[PDB]
């Protein structure tokens, strides 16, 4: 689970 | 979401004038906001990111400016490969972004008023069961023309379609077919059909008709 | 370094469509993918877009439902399958590398000599979506009738699907003058296209003018002879 990953995550469902 | 908006649509400038482009975003986005150029033919490739730092490779005479609502594209001296449009982007939904509906730069030209010629139908069309009238408009500058189709002295409307060249590469002007569609029943059921064209080279406007079967 | 597009053409309505955007010379892994779209003479849509591991998608409205972004990592590739497709789909695709979200400062607070997103650009994907079947043109003349020592003369390449059309004059002997305008979409589903040509007067009783269209996807070849 890169770092890459979770701020994808953050910033497509923010 | 955010919507962004161009002013103006349309832009005429020559070789070393100086351009200013605006964008405008529906909401703050503060700086998160960039710049991009377009050729026919071609993708469009960013010039500006952060609404005023420049993009590697890109030339020193564009620059960008402005934070919140209200965005600045300059081009301090046009060039001859600046003929282009423009969009900006905004990002502050990154990574969801939505572009400005474009500015369009032509080059700047002496006015030329367009001639203007109207073709009757072929012969050969009028058999098929349909009849279409092109009107000419051939060499003007600016592009900005009205083409009003009148049967009978009666405006047309909804049934007329018109096409504009891009600026020709010698001359600077545009030139514009337009074509109204009848069928043959209705061309036969009426006799004068004209092409009135409004320019700003033409002092008034200029009709060119026929009287059909002449 | 380029991203190379394949796919496209033309579909019948609710019919499907895949495009594939394949990516050399940068880590593909590490980037959001993205698809854009411009209708003729419109400007610049978002379509969708793909988080690098592919997890995450965001779509424009008009899209949702319909539209699905894809990824293949291990072949760089990009994908983008459209289902139940309108009219309104009909545009020139774009497939766009976008940003690495480590960079994010990027956005806002320039920090390197450039900008590591939307610099690389798909070739485009021309979709046009229509249930017109394909057709040949039908070339009529546009006769010079009776300025200035120079005549008008054309011809109305009419009721060909899909696009495009090639238009000649003498063999590509003749090219001052000549105006090939804009193909226009008519509400019957058919192009409809002109040329024209500005001629000296003189000449129309000498000089015999043809138009050479050629359509290639109906195989059509039609040589008319405008005559005065």
């Amino acid at each position: 689970p890169s770092k890459r990953s979770f701020i994808e995550d953050l910033l497509f469902n923010k | 979401d955010i919507v962004m908006t161009q002013s103006p649509s349309f832009l005429s400038a020559s070789v070393g004038d100086r351009v200013t482009i605006t964008c405008r975003a529906s909401q703050g986005i503060s700086n998160y906001l960039a710049w991009y150029q377009q050729k026919p033919g071609k993708a469009p490739h960013l010039l500006i990111y952060a609404a005023s730092t420049l993009q590697s490779g890109v030339p020193s005479r564009f620059s960008g400016s402005g934070s919140g609502t209200e965005f600045t594209l300059t081009i301090s001296s046009l060039q001859p490969e600046d003929f282009a449009t423009y969009y900006c982007q905004q990002l502050n939904s990154y990574p969801l972004f939505t572009f400005g509906p474009g500015t369009k730069v032509d080059i700047e030209r002496t006015v030329a008023a367009p001639s203007v010629f109207i073709f009757p139908p072929s012969d050969e069309q009028l058999k098929s069961g349909t009849a279409s009238v092109v009107c000419l408009l051939n060499n003007f500058y600016p592009r900005e023309a009205k083409v009003q189709w009148k049967v009978d002295n009666a405006l047309q409307s909804g049934n007329s379609q018109e096409s504009v060249t891009e600026q020709d590469s010698k001359d600077s002007t545009y030139s514009l077919s337009s074509t109204l569609t009848l069928s043959k029943a209705d061309y036969e059921k009426h006799k004068v059909y004209a092409c009135e064209v409004t320019h700003q080279g033409l002092s008034s406007p200029v009709t060119k008709s026929f009287n059909r079967g002449e | 370094v380029q991203l190379v597009q394949s796919g496209g053409g033309v579909v019948q309505p609710g019919e499907s469509l895949r495009l594939s955007c394949s990516g050399s010379g940068f880590t593909f892994n590490n980037y959001i993918m993205h698809w854009v779209r411009q209708a003729p003479g419109q400007g610049l849509d978002y379509v969708s877009g793909i988080g690098s591991d592919g997890r995450n998608t965001n779509y424009g409205d008009s899209v949702k439902g319909r539209f699905t972004i894809s990824r293949d990592n291990s072949k760089d590739t990009l994908y983008l399958q459209m289902t139940s497709l309108r009219a309104e789909d009909t545009a020139f695709y774009y497939c766009v590398k976008g940003l690495d979200v480590l960079r994010f400062l990027d956005l806002s607070t320039p920090s390197g000599e450039r900008l590591d997103a939307f610099d690389i650009w798909g070739q485009g994907t021309m979709v046009t979506v229509s249930s017109a079947s394909t057709k040949g043109p039908s070339v009529f003349p546009l006769a010079p009738s009776s300025s200035g020592g120079t005549a008008a003369l054309g011809c109305l390449v009419k009721d060909y699907f899909p696009e495009p059309v090639t238009v000649s004059w003498n063999s590509g002997a003749l090219t001052s003058g000549v105006h090939t305008f804009p193909a226009v979409l008519q509400s019957s589903g058919l192009y409809s296209l002109s040329s024209v040509v500005t001629v000296p007067s003189s000449s129309l009783g000498t000089q015999t003018y043809i138009c050479n269209v050629n359509h290639k996807p109906s195989n059509t070849k039609v040589d008319k002879r405008v005559e005065p």
